[PDB]
Parts: C-alpha cells; sequence; structure tokens
C-alpha cells in the first residue's frame, strides 16, 4: 500500500531535457520532505534535490540552475525536471519521502534510469573469442559496440547453462558498451559439440547467432 | 562533512559477527543513518539516529556511536545480509554518504585459471584488434592483470570486468580487454597476459604470437 | 534616562527554544549601541537598514529584542528573504527587515558531554511561518492520510525536534546565541 512507483527515465542527450514522475500512495507529497537521490553505475548514492513540506526547495551544487523540482497536490505526485543533461547525470534516479533526524529515507520508489549520451542505437557486432590450440578448454563470444544497455547472452538457445559467465558490459571511450560471454567446456568436446552463442539487442532489434569453434 | 566507510568489501560467512565503521570528518553527534542495498534494487533503511533500529528491520542489526565514530553490527549474519551497506549524515542537506561496503561469501582461497584469446580475423577487417584475458573461478576478489606487448607493459588501452559471486562456488571471474587498431597490433609480435593473485606462487603469463 | 536592559537579553543565563523564540520589548530608556558593536566577541553582527554607528544617532518608539539559539550553520537563515528550517518553521525576518542581528559562539554554555537537549526546534509544519510568527503547538504531525488522534507512530510525528548539542560537534553545528533587534520616541542613544 505505501510506494512510491516512478516513471519517466529514458534516453537522452547531452544539452537535452527530461522529466522524472514520483506518484505516491500512502504517504502524502505536499506534507513531507521529498527526496530525489541518484546512483551513477557502479557509483555510491547522491543526494540531488529536496522540497520542502513547505514549498522550500535545495538542490545540490553540480545540479543547481539545471534541476527544478516540483509537486502536484491533486495527483500527490512529485516531479523532477532535468534540463541541459550532462553525461555526469547518467544514474538510476530514486525518489523517497525524508524524515531527517526523525528517521531517514523510509520509502524508497524503485528507481528510474538516466541515460545521457550523444550516441545513436546500434545493434552489436559478435566475434568469436576461439579455444586455442594447446583439461578444461575456454571459449567465448565478444559482443561490441553496441549501444544503448542491455544485451542479453545465451549458449545453445539455452541448452547451455553449466560454467558460462557473461560479463557487465563496459563503456569504452567511444560512448558504446561491449562485453564478454566465456564458457568452460571439457577439451574433449571441442570435436563433437557445437558451441553457438546467441546475442539479442532488443533496442535495436538485433538478434545474432554465431558459431564458436578451433 | 565527508563521511568514510571501512572497509570498502569485508567476508565473512553465515552466522559470523560483522563490524562495519563509519567515521565522520568533524563531529556529528547522533545524526547517522544506516542503509542497505542489493544489485538492482533500492536502498532499504536499517537505522536511523545512529542506533534507533527502524520498525520491520531484524533485530540481529544495531547501530553505535555518537560524534565522529560509527559502527553497525550484525551480531549473527545470515543468508539474505550479503549486500553493500551505506552510511548517510542526517539533519544536513547536502548530505554525505559513506562510500558504502560490501558484505561478500567468505571460502577458500582458489587460483585462477587464465585464458588469452587472440582478435578474430573478422574483428581484423574493421581494422581494430581486441585481445581477451580470462581469469576463470577464483578467489579472493583481489587480482592483478598486466597486458604486455613485446614485454612492454601496457597502461591505458584495457578494460576490464568482474562478475558477482558465483551462486554455487562464490568465486569470481574476471575479464581483461586489450584494444589496439589493426596497424598497432601488426606491428608487434608477442601478446601476454600475466596474472598476480593471492592463490598463484607466482605470476602466470598465457601468451601468444601473432600469426 | 535609564539606561535600557541589554545585559539581561545578552547575558542571560538561559536562552529560549528558537520555536518558542523570546521576545523582549524595549521602551523608555537610553541606548549604546556602540559598546555592542564595539565589543569584538560576536561572530555576526550584520545590521539591515542603517550602520550600528550611526543609529546610536536615532531614536525609535519601540525596540524589540529577540533571543534563541540555533545551529551555527543556520545563522544564514536568520536575514530577509530566506529559506530553510528556521527560517520556514521557527523564526522568520520580513522582506523589508530594519533591524540588526548578532549571534555568538557559545559551545562552553550550550553543549554538554552526552548531549544537551534543552533546546528544541520544528522540524514539521504544514506551511510557513509569516514574519514574526511564534508556533509553539505540539500537535502531532500527519504526513500521511491517517489521523494521528495525539499518538506517534508511522506518518505521525512529534513535530518538534531537539538539538544534540554536544561540545564535539564540528562548529557549524555547534549552539550560538541569537540576538535580534527590531527598530520601529522612547529609545535613544
Ligand atoms: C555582558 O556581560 C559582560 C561581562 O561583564 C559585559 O562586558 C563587560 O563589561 C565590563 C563593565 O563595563 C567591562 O569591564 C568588561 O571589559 C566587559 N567585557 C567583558 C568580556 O567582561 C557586557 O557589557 C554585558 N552585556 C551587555 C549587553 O551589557
Amino acid at each position: 500500500e505505501v510506494q512510491l512507483v516512478e516513471s519517466g527515465g529514458g534516453l537522452i542527450q547531452p544539452g537535452g531535457s527530461l522529466r522524472l514522475s514520483c506518484a505516491a500512495s500512502g504517504i502524502t507529497v505536499s506534507s513531507n520532505y521529498m527526496s530525489w537521490v541518484r546512483q551513477a553505475p557502479g557509483k555510491g548514492l547522491e543526494w540531488v534535490s529536496v522540497i520542502y513540506s513547505g514549498g522550500s526547495t535545495d538542490y545540490a551544487d553540480s545540479v543547481k540552475g539545471r534541476f527544478t523540482i516540483s509537486r502536484d497536490k491533486s495527483k500527490n505526485t512529485l516531479y523532477l525536471q532535468m534540463n541541459s543533461l550532462r553525461a555526469e547525470d547518467t544514474a538510476v534516479y530514486y525518489c523517497a519521502r525524508d524524515l531527517g533526524e526523525a528517521g531517514g529515507m523510509d520509502v524508497w520508489g524503485q528507481g528510474t534510469t538516466v541515460t545521457v549520451s550523444s550516441a545513436s542505437t546500434k545493434g552489436p557486432s559478435v566475434f568469436p573469442l576461439a579455444p586455442s590450440s594447446k583439461g578444461t578448454a575456454a571459449l567465448g563470444c565478444l559482443v561490441k559496440d553496441y549501444f544503448p544497455e542491455p544485451v542479453t547472452v545465451s549458449w545453445n538457445s539455452g541448452a547451455l547453462t553449466s560454467g558460462v559467465h557473461t560479463f557487465p558490459a563496459v563503456l569504452q571511450s567511444s560512448g558504446l558498451y561491449s562485453l564478454s560471454s566465456v564458457v568452460t567446456v571439457p577439451s574433449s568436446s571441442l570435436g563433437t559439440q557445437t558451441y553457438i552463442c546467441n546475442v539479442n539487442h532488443k533496442p535495436s532489434n538485433t538478434k545474432v547467432d554465431k558459431k564458436v569453434e578451433p | 562533512i565527508q563521511l568514510t566507510q571501512s572497509p570498502s568489501s569485508l567476508s565473512a560467512s553465515v552466522g559470523d559477527r560483522v563490524t562495519i565503521t563509519c567515521r565522520a570528518s568533524q563531529g556529528i553527534s547522533s545524526y547517522l543513518a544506516w542503509y542497505q542495498q542489493k544489485p538492482g534494487k533500492a536502498p532499504k533503511l536499517l537505522i536511523y539516529a545512529a542506533s534507533t533500529l527502524q520498525s520491520g528491520v531484524p533485530s540481529r542489526f544495531s547501530g553505535s556511536g555518537s560524534g565522529t565514530d560509527f559502527t553497525l553490527t550484525i551480531s549473527s549474519l545470515q543468508p539474505e545480509d550479503f549486500a553493500t551497506y551505506y552510511c548517510q549524515q542526517l539533519n544536513s542537506y547536502p548530505p554525505a554518504f559513506g562510500g558504502g561496503t560490501k558484505v561478500e561469501i567468505k571460502r577458500t582461497v582458489a587460483a585462477p585459471s587464465v585464458f588469452i584469446f587472440p582478435p578474430s580475423d573478422e574483428q581484423l577487417k574493421s581494422g581494430t584488434a581486441s585481445v581477451v584475458c580470462l581469469l576463470n573461478n577464483f578467489y579472493p576478489r583481489e587480482a592483478k592483470v598486466q597486458w604486455k606487448v613485446d614485454n612492454a607493459l601496457q597502461s591505458g588501452n584495457s578494460q576490464e570486468s568482474v562478475t558477482e559471486q558465483d551462486s554455487k562456488d562464490s568465486t569470481y571471474s574476471l575479464s581483461s580487454t586489450l584494444t589496439l587498431s589493426k596497424a598497432d597490433y601488426e606491428k608487434h609480435k608477442v601478446y601476454a597476459c600475466e596474472v598476480t593473485h593471492q592463490g598463484l606462487s607466482s605470476p602466470v603469463t598465457k601468451s601468444f604470437n601473432r600469426g | 534616562t535609564n539606561l535600557c536592559p541589554f545585559g539581561e537579553v545578552f547575558n542571560a543565563t538561559r536562552f529560549a527554544s528558537v520555536y518558542a523564540w523570546n521576545r523582549k520589548r524595549i521602551s523608555n530608556c537610553v541606548a549604546d549601541y556602540s559598546v555592542l558593536y564595539n565589543s569584538a566577541s560576536f561572530s555576526t553582527f550584520k545590521c539591515y537598514g542603517v550602520s550600528p554607528t550611526k543609529l546610536n544617532d536615532l531614536c525609535f518608539t519601540n525596540v524589540y529584542a529577540d533571543s534563541f539559539v540555533i545551529r551555527g550553520d543556520e545563522v544564514r537563515q536568520i536575514a530577509p528573504g530566506q529559506t530553510g528550517k528556521i527560517a520556514d518553521y521557527n523564526y522568520k525576518l520580513p522582506d523589508d527587515f530594519t533591524g540588526c542581528v548578532i549571534a555568538w559562539n557559545s559551545n562552553n554554555l550550550d553543549s554538554k558531554v552526552g548531549g544537551n537537549y534543552n533546546y528544541l526546534y520544528r522540524l514539521f509544519r504544514k506551511s510557513n511561518l509569516k514574519p514574526f510568527e511564534r508556533d509553539i503547538s505540539t500537535e502531532i504531525y500527519q504526513a500521511g492520510s491517517t489521523p494521528c488522534n495525539g499518538v506517534e507512530g508511522f506518518n505521525c510525528y512529534f513535530p518538534l525536534q531537539s538539538y544534540g548539542f554536544q561540545p564535539t560537534n564540528g562548529v557549524g553545528y555547534q549552539p550560538y546565541r541569537v540576538v535580534v533587534l527590531s527598530f520601529e520616541a522612547t529609545v535613544c542613544g
């Protein structure tokens, strides 16, 4: 019953604008301190903004003049208007009711994702990580230069799951993502068994099956 | 005010007593909160006012401290307690957060198996060469991966990625990728990946010759 | 031709909590505002309207002296056109304020080991205070849609919080005694 449901996050270009919404049930937005807190990929938590029960607003310095927090009493909804977005603003954004010293941030939203990038949607290139010529053997697929996240990888249409490690994507200096998916198999199976990685990139509607062989 | 969490990560077993500390740079009396966060999930409030237990939070969590030194204690670690924990300053906008502490599953030392992969002929037609080095099923997480090209130590042209702890053997895997242009790739011969890890008596080097 | 009793305002043994701020009316006396300024013991002495050296050459019908204790970080809110927990919910100065604001560190008097919890402030309020408004109610703050019925709990918070003034606090969190002099003729220099 008590929940904060957020929406509005998405892909956007540097200098662009975006509006996040936080629809509340069980707490009264206009009666509370309401905060936005963000978390960049692989980083910690950072407070962004607050609006007081009495209407006063405050902002982190890196956000002043670009972000505007507001609320709608009729809809019991909190808003965050994000202008002049930069690549640094890429984060998961959380709304939360803030009790300060009397509690903490006790009610949190599920979070919404904001990606700020000048890169354009692009399906991946799948290259084989072919088994060495010279026990346990390793093979894999290099899923390179795609945007945006996410990419999902399976092996042999899901039949091969044991020993599979798919690594979290890294962001390259070009603005595109890249990841690898590896699997370890017995060296004896390289002659007999076929190994196909299946790469799925929904944002570009790309589906690739690559046979990896020695 | 700055908050310094120690340690960045710790490994523990079920039933252990776990202690995470937060050091404030000036003195904030009892204005401190502790949160728990699991991968992909929102933070969850555990303690506020340094020692007050949030309603519904299990009693094995407790906070202590006032002034500059604060402690979060889990008296008997349970399986669902493996996660990242954050301290937060209260009663101050621009509120300070701690850097976080990851509580990980302890196990015995396991050396990585090291594999190296040359770039595929297909990628070379694009004018870019990706050399990949794999460290599989190792513990603990700390590992050093040194790329060498014709025995020249490489810095600034490699990225690396680590999986979360495996759900069955509690080990890690790690990939390191060295990216070069095809022109730079063809100007050298020996590509080596050198791995340093606690489970290895001496560094392991896997290499290949271009061609 | 009697002296204005500033000594009993500035040198009071205890100060009020900011939410229940104290007001003393000053009338029918002569005031030396240049001994207050030239004491060199105040960390803040910012006058809005006229300089202190020049208002010693001035007369008003009444002078009000408001006093309380707040954090050092919150002294900036005791000024016209400010927002924050103190300016919004405890003590609000008008935009056209024409007096003086005086503050000094009182960590030696208002903090103690283990925390002095005498001093309170209002954390929750439905709306902002009007200038020179004093809200001293202890009604339970309804933060949700369910009424509170005068008992605390989820979404039902006691509106007043205690400062935890400890001597080891950072300076910005240490207690500061504040005196506000409002000028609106029985008071001269
Ligand atoms: C508050 O008390 C102080 C301390 O007595 C007063 O300042 C002193 O006044 C005496 C007598 O005039 C001087 O000998 C001291 O040099 C003053 N300073 C100190 C630090 O003692 C002060 O005047 C009183 N406040 C008011 C508003 O009258």
